[PDB]
C-alpha cells in the first residue's frame, strides 16, 4: 500500500 | 339471505348472499339500487354470463366460503379446459 | 391455507390447455392476457412465452398493463436469458410495420408511433439500446415523411428518446447528429409560433457531453436544461434532468449544488415511482456517484447496493442495467475497502459486470472499457496483497490486458486527448508501478498529468489523484524526492481545497511525505507530519460517522421549483 | 356436510346440508327459499323419489360425491294440486365445441 | 353475447350510462335490472375492442361531474339565505350517489384507475365536490355555519341534521386521502371555529365577572364548559373533541388564573368544600 | 403439473379412460424417473396412485402397488427417505388386500 486508489 | 344470480340463458342460481359477496362485483351490484328489490331474494341479472359458467361461479362461491382459512390441505378447483376461457372472463368481471 | 381466486384458477387452467386456446388468449382483455403470459413465465414455459412475445401485436397489448410493468421487465429479461432474441425480433417487426404503412393516413400513422413510443421506451428501460434505436428510428422516419405541427412534436419527442438510446449504447458521434436534428425540428416549431419544452432534450445532451468528458459544456447545458423546468413536466423528465445536472455539478467540482440536486431527484423518484422502480435505481446509482465523489465513500456502497438490488429484482441477470450497477458497486467497494484490502465482494461484482456485458454487447463496445477497468483495478490490488509471485505476475498480466483493452476502446471512441483515456493512462501508470516497471510508469503518469491538467484545470480531483500517484511513483519506487515533494504538496493542497482536512486520500500522501523526509532529512517535518496524520485520523473518526443517505434525503426536504431556483440563482 | 343443487326447471339452489340430516330439513330449506309447502315437493335423485323418512346419507348423497367443488344435483317438482308434475330439469348450456387439437385434420 | 372484448360505440352506451348516473347521483329511482345491466355496459366499455375505452369513460365521467356539481353550486347560489339547508340536502344525495357510483364503476376503479393523476370514481366525485362546491363556498358557508353554533350558545335551536351534516361533510370529503385525512377539516372550519369560540369565550366570559362574584362565577364556569361538552357531541367531529375544550378553558381560565389563585387563599382558610371540587376538576 | 391437473378431472370417469390415464402416467413417470427428474416424477406417480385407489376393483390394487413400487424408487433417488417407509407400508397394505 504505497499509492492511492485508481481513477 | 339468498340472492338469485340470473344468468343470460335464464337459469336462476339461488345461492346464499354470504356466498355471493365473495365476488366484489356482485357485492357492488347488490349495493345501492340493487338492494332496493323488496321481493326478499335479490335478482342479479347477468346477461353477459352464460348459465353453464355461472353455475361454475356459484360452485366456486360455495367452495371458497366453505374452504376459507382451512387448517388442512386444500384441493384445487375442478375447472374443465373447454370452460376455462369463459370462466376466466367471468372471474375478471366478477372480481372473484 | 387460503383458497386461490377463481381468476388464478382459471389462469392456471387456460395456460394448461394452452395451444387449444392459444389463439383465443389474444381475444382476452389486456390484463387477463398479461396474467396468462406471466403464468407461462411462472410455470417455466419460456419457449411458448417467447414465441408469443416476439409478436408485436401480442406484445403491444402486454405493454398496456402499466401497473404490472415491473413484472414484464423481469419476464422479458428471462426471455433474453432464454436465448430468444425478443427485442431484436420486436424491433425488426416494428420496422417492417412502419415500412408497410409508410403510405397511409395520419390516423393510423399516429397509432403506430404511440405503439412505437411505448415499445421503444420499454426497450430503453430494459436496456436494449441497440434494439430500441431501430424502433425510434422507424418512428422518426414516420415523423419525417410528412411535415406538420403534430408530426413535429412527435419528431421532437422521438429525437429526445433517440438521444437517450444513443447515449446508453455509447454512440456519441450519432448522438450529436441526433441533437442537431432535434434542434432543427424545434427551430421549425418556433418559426410557426410554437415553443416545445427543451428540458428532456438538453438533459440528454448533458448526458451526452458528460459521457464524452466535456464537463464544462455539460455543466453549461444542464444549466440550460434546468432553466426550463416547470410544473407541467412529467416526473421522469424532471428526475432525469436533476440527475444529469447533479452529475455535471459533481464533475464540475460544485459539490454543494449537486447535494440538493441529487437529493431532490432521489426523493422525487422515491415518491412518484416508489422504492422498487428502475428509475429510482438510476437515481440511487447517480446518488452513489455523488457520494463516491464527495469522499462520503462508506455511505456510497450502501447506495449502489440499494441500486443494484432494485435492478436485480426488476431485471434479471444478463442485463446492461444490472451490469452497470455491478460495475459501479464493484468500483465503490474497491474504493471503500481499498485500505482494508478485502476485495472479495468487489471482485465478485466486477466479474459479474464483465460476465454480463461480454454476453450482450460486442467486444469493441465502450461499456467494456468502464467494466474492464474496475476488474483490473481490483485484480492489481489483490495481487499485491498475496505473497505468491507466480500469482501476482499472472494477475498483473491480466490487469495489463484489461487496461490495454479499456485504453483501446477509450482511444478509439474519445480519441487520445480526453479525460477517460487519460484516467486509463493513470491506471496503467499505477499498474506499471506495481509491475516494477519504472520508466514506463513515469511516462504513463506524465501523459496522464498532461491530459488531465488542461482538460480539468490545475486544481481538479482527478488530476490531484494522478499527481498523488506520480508522487508515490517518484517517492516509494524511483527515489526522485525533489519532484516527489512538490507533487505531494500539490496533491495535498488540491485535496484540502476541494474536500478539506477529512479527505481519505490524504493519508497515502502524508505517509509518503513521512517516508520521504525519513530518508532525506528534516526530522522536525517528520514529527509534525506524524502530528498532522494523528489529527487527520482523529478528524476521520468523526467524519466516519455512518448514517443512511436514504434518511439524509429524509421526506419532503424542499419543493420541486425551490431546488431548481436555488441552483439557478447561484449561477 | 353435503352440498346439493336443487334444480326444478331453471332454478338451482346452491344449498348445503348435513350428511346425517333428513329430507325434511332440505324441504324446509326450500320452504325458506321458494315459500312452498313440503307436501308439494317431490325430490328426485336421478329419477328416484326420496322418502321424507330417510336421511341424505342413506339415499346416496355423501361427502365425497357431493363436494363443495362439484355438488350433486337433486330434482324438484311442484304439485299445483293436479297429480304433481314430472321432472323437467333443463340442462344449463353447451360450452363451445373445443376440438381435440391432435385430431387428424 | 359474452364477456369478450367486442367493438362497441361510446355514444350509445355512454348515453345509456348517462341516464342512470344522473339517476344515481341525485338519488332518483333507477330500475334494479337496469342497474345490473349498466355493470355489463361499464365492463364492455372498459375492455372494448380494438382499444380499451376506459380513459374515454373516465374523461366523460369527469366531464359529467363537472356539469353536475357546478349546476348544484349555481342552484345553491340561487337559494340565498337557504344555502346551508340546501347544501346539506344536496350533500346527502351527492354522498350516497357517489358511493353508489363507486359501486357501479368498480371495474373502472380496479382495472383502469388503480392500474394506470387518476382518482377512484367515488373519490374523484368527492374531490370534485371539494373543488367545485365547497371551495367556491369556502368563506360563504363559514359565514353563517359559525353563526348557528354561535346562535345555539345564545339560546337558539339550529337544525341538528343540517348543522352536523355540513360540518362532518368536510371530513367526509377527506375520506380517501390517507396522508392527511383531516387537513380540510382543520384548515377550513376548525381553525375559524376555534378563534370564533375563543372570541365568544373572551368577550362574553369577561362579562361573567362584571356583575357576578367569584362564587357565582365558579358555578357558571361549569355551566358553559359542560354546555360546550354537550354541543361538542352534536356539531363536532370526534377528532376535534379534546382540543376545543382545552382551547375554551384556556381563554376563560388560563387568562384568569391569577384571580383564581388569589381567591384560592380564601377558600383554603374558610374551608369552602362546596367550591373545593370546582378547583379539583379544573 | 399438466398430467396431475388433467388426471384429477377423470376421477369419476369410466374404467377405460382411467386405465388409459394410468398407462400414460406410467410411461411419463417412468421417463422422468429414467431421466432423473424424481421430484417431477413423484407428482405423476402420486396422481397415478390417487386414481388407482378410487374404485374397489380387482386390477386397481395391482396398478396401485405398481404405482407404489415406483414412488419408492423416485423417493430414494430424490433422497426423500422419510416418505419411503410409509410408501413401503402403504404398498404392503395393498399387497395384503
Amino acid at each position: 500500500l504505497t499509492r492511492n486508489k485508481g481513477p | 339471505m339468498y340472492v338469485k344470480l340470473i344468468s343470460s340463458d335464464g337459469h336462476e342460481f339461488i345461492v346464499k348472499r354470504e356466498h355471493a359477496l365473495t365476488s366484489g362485483t356482485i357485492k357492488a351490484m347488490l349495493s345501492g339500487p340493487g338492494q332496493f328489490a323488496e321481493n326478499e331474494t335479490n335478482e342479479v341479472n347477468f346477461r353477459e354470463i352464460p348459465s353453464h359458467v355461472l353455475s361454475k361461479v356459484c360452485m366456486y362461491f360455495t367452495y371458497k366460503v366453505r374452504y376459507t382459512n382451512s387448517s388442512t390441505e386444500i384441493p384445487e378447483f375442478p375447472i374443465a379446459p373447454e370452460i376455462a376461457l369463459e370462466l376466466l372472463m367471468a372471474a375478471n368481471f366478477l372480481d372473484c | 391455507w387460503i383458497p386461490e381466486t377463481l381468476y388464478n384458477t382459471a389462469i392456471s387452467a387456460v395456460v394448461d390447455n394452452y395451444i387449444r386456446s392459444r389463439r383465443d388468449i389474444r381475444s382476452l382483455p389486456e390484463n387477463i392476457q398479461f396474467d396468462v403470459y406471466y403464468k407461462l413465465y411462472q410455470q417455466g414455459r419460456l419457449c411458448q412465452l417467447g414465441s408469443e412475445f416476439c409478436e408485436l401485436e401480442v406484445f403491444a397489448k402486454v405493454l398496456r398493463a402499466l401497473d404490472k410493468r415491473h413484472l414484464l421487465h423481469h419476464c422479458f429479461q428471462a426471455l433474453m436469458d432464454h436465448g430468444v432474441k425478443v427485442a431484436s425480433v420486436l424491433a425488426y417487426s416494428f420496422s417492417r410495420r412502419c415500412s408497410y404503412i409508410a403510405e397511409s393516413d395520419a390516423a393510423v400513422k399516429e397509432k403506430a408511433i404511440q405503439v412505437g413510443f411505448v415499445l421503444g421506451g420499454f426497450l430503453s428501460d430494459a436496456g436494449w439500446y441497440s434494439d430500441a434505436e431501430k424502433v425510434f428510428l422507424s418512428c422518426l422516419q414516420l415523423c419525417t415523411l410528412h411535415d406538420e405541427m403534430l408530426h413535429w412534436f412527435r419528431a421532437v419527442e422521438c429525437c429526445v428518446r433517440l438521444l437517450h438510446v444513443r447515449n446508453g449504447n455509447c454512440k456519441y458521434h450519432l448522438g450529436e447528429e441526433t441533437f442537431k436534428l432535434a434542434q432543427t425540428y424545434m427551430d421549425k416549431l418556433s418559426k410557426h409560433g410554437q415553443q416545445a419544452n427543451k428540458a428532456a432534450l438538453y438533459g440528454e445532451l448533458c448526458a451526452l457531453l458528460f459521457a464524452k468528458s466535456h464537463y464544462d459544456e455539460a455543466y453549461k447545458w444542464c444549466i440550460e436544461a434546468m432553466k426550463e423546468i416547470t410544473a407541467g413536466l412529467p416526473v421522469k423528465v424532471v428526475v432525469d434532468v436533476l440527475r444529469q445536472a447533479s452529475k455535471a455539478c459533481v464533475v464540475k467540482r460544485e459539490f454543494k449544488k449537486a447535494e440538493q440536486l441529487i437529493k431532490h431527484a432521489v426523493y422525487l423518484a422515491r415518491d412518484h415511482f416508489g422504492s422498487k422502480h428502475p428509475k429510482y435505481s438510476d437515481t440511487l446509482l447517480d446518488y452513489g456517484f455523488y457520494l463516491l465523489n464527495v469522499d462520503n465513500i462508506c455511505q456510497s456502497v450502501a447506495i449502489y447496493q440499494a441500486a443494484l438490488d432494485i435492478r436485480q429484482s426488476v431485471f434479471g441477470g444478463k442485463n446492461i442495467h444490472v451490469a452497470t450497477a455491478h460495475e459501479d458497486l464493484a468500483y465503490s467497494s474497491y474504493v471503500h475497502q481499498y485500505s482494508s484490502g478485502k476485495f472479495d465482494n468487489a471482485l465478485f461484482h466486477a466479474e459479474r459486470a464483465i460476465g454480463i456485458i461480454t454476453h450482450i454487447l460486442p467486444e469493441d463496445h465502450l461499456l467494456l472499457a468502464s467494466s474492464k477497468r474496475v476488474k483490473a483495478l481490483i485484480l492489481e490490488e489483490i495481487a499485491i496483497d498475496c505473497h505468491n509471485k507466480e500469482t501476482e505476475q499472472r494477475l498483473l498480466q491480466e490487469a495489463h490486458d484489461l487496461h490495454l483493452s479499456s485504453l483501446q476502446l477509450a482511444k478509439k471512441a474519445f480519441g487520445e486527448f480526453n479525460v477517460q483515456t487519460a484516467k486509463h493512462y493513470g491506471n496503467l501508470g499505477r499498474l506499471y508501478q506495481s509491475m516494477r516497471k519504472f520508466k514506463e510508469a513515469e511516462e504513463m503518469h506524465i501523459k496522464a498529468i498532461q491530459i488531465k491538467e488542461q482538460l480539468l484545470g490545475q486544481e481538479d480531483y482527478e488530476v490531484a489523484l494522478s499527481v498523488g500517484h506520480l508522487a508515490s511513483l517518484y517517492n516509494y519506487d524511483m527515489n526522485q524526492y525533489e519532484n516527489a515533494e512538490k507533487l505531494y504538496l500539490r496533491s495535498i493542497a488540491i485535496g484540502k481545497k476541494l474536500f478539506g482536512e477529512g479527505y481519505s486520500g490524504l493519508e497515502y500522501d502524508y505517509r509518503g511525505l513521512i517516508k520521504l523526509y525519513n530518508s532525506i532529512g528534516n526530522y522536525e517535518k517528520v514529527f509534525e507530519y506524524h502530528n498532522v496524520l494523528s489529527n487527520w485520523n482523529r478528524l476521520r473518526d468523526r467524519q466516519y460517522s455512518v448514517t443512511d443517505a436514504l434518511e439524509d434525503v429524509s421526506t419532503s426536504p424542499q419543493s420541486t421549483e425551490e431546488v431548481v431556483q436555488s441552483f439557478l440563482i447561484s449561477q | 356436510d353435503v352440498f346439493l343443487m336443487i334444480r326444478r326447471h331453471k332454478t338451482t339452489i346452491f344449498t348445503d346440508a348435513k350428511e346425517s340430516s333428513t329430507v325434511f330439513e332440505l324441504k324446509r330449506i326450500v320452504e325458506g327459499i321458494l315459500k312452498r309447502p313440503p307436501d308439494e315437493q317431490r325430490l328426485y335423485k336421478d329419477d328416484q323419489l326420496l322418502d321424507d323418512g330417510k336421511t341424505l346419507g342413506e339415499c346416496g348423497f355423501t361427502s365425497q360425491t357431493a363436494r363443495p367443488q362439484a355438488p350433486a344435483t337433486v330434482g324438484l317438482a311442484f304439485r299445483a294440486d293436479d297429480t304433481f308434475e314430472a321432472l323437467c330439469i333443463e340442462p344449463f348450456s353447451s360450452p363451445p365445441e373445443l376440438p381435440d387439437v391432435m385430431k387428424p385434420q | 353475447t359474452s364477456l369478450k372484448p367486442r367493438v362497441v360505440d361510446f355514444d350509445e352506451t355512454w348515453n345509456k350510462l348517462l341516464t342512470t348516473i344522473k339517476a344515481v347521483v341525485m338519488l332518483e329511482y333507477v330500475e334494479r335490472a337496469t342497474w345490473n345491466d349498466r355493470f355489463s355496459d361499464i365492463y364492455a366499455l372498459c375492455v372494448a375492442y380494438p382499444e380499451p375505452l376506459g380513459e374515454r369513460l373516465y374523461t366523460e365521467t369527469k366531464i359529467f361531474l363537472e356539469n353536475h356539481v357546478r349546476h348544484l353550486h349555481k342552484r345553491v347560489l340561487e337559494s340565498e339565505e337557504q344555502v346551508l339547508v340546501m347544501y346539506h340536502r344536496y350533500w346527502e344525495e351527492y354522498s350516497k350517489g357517489a358511493d353508489y357510483m363507486d359501486c357501479l364503476y368498480r371495474y373502472l376503479n380496479t382495472q383502469f384507475i388503480k392500474k394506470n393523476p387518476l382518482m377512484e370514481i367515488g373519490e374523484l366525485a368527492l374531490d370534485m365536490w371539494r373543488k367545485l362546491m365547497v371551495e367556491p363556498l369556502q368563506a360563504i358557508l363559514i359565514r353563517m355555519l359559525l353563526r348557528e353554533i354561535k346562535n345555539d350558545r345564545g339560546g337558539e335551536d339550529p337544525n341538528q341534521k343540517v348543522i352536523h351534516g355540513v360540518i362532518n361533510s368536510f371530513v367526509h370529503v377527506e375520506q380517501y386521502k390517507k396522508k392527511f385525512p383531516l387537513k380540510f377539516y382543520q384548515e377550513i372550519f376548525e381553525s375559524p371555529f376555534l378563534t370564533e369560540t375563543g372570541e365568544y369565550y373572551k368577550q362574553e366570559a369577561s362579562n361573567l365577572l362584571q356583575e357576578s362574584n367569584c362564587s357565582q362565577y365558579m358555578e357558571k364556569v361549569l355551566g358553559r364548559l359542560k354546555d360546550e361538552e354537550i354541543r361538542c357531541r352534536k356539531y363536532l367531529h370526534p377528532s376535534s373533541y379534546t382540543k376545543v375544550i382545552h382551547e375554551c378553558q384556556q381563554r376563560m381560565v388560563a387568562d384568569h388564573l391569577q384571580f383564581l389563585h388569589a381567591e384560592c387563599h380564601n377558600i383554603i382558610r374558610q374551608e369552602k368544600k362546596n367550591d373545593m371540587a370546582n378547583m379539583y376538576v379544573l
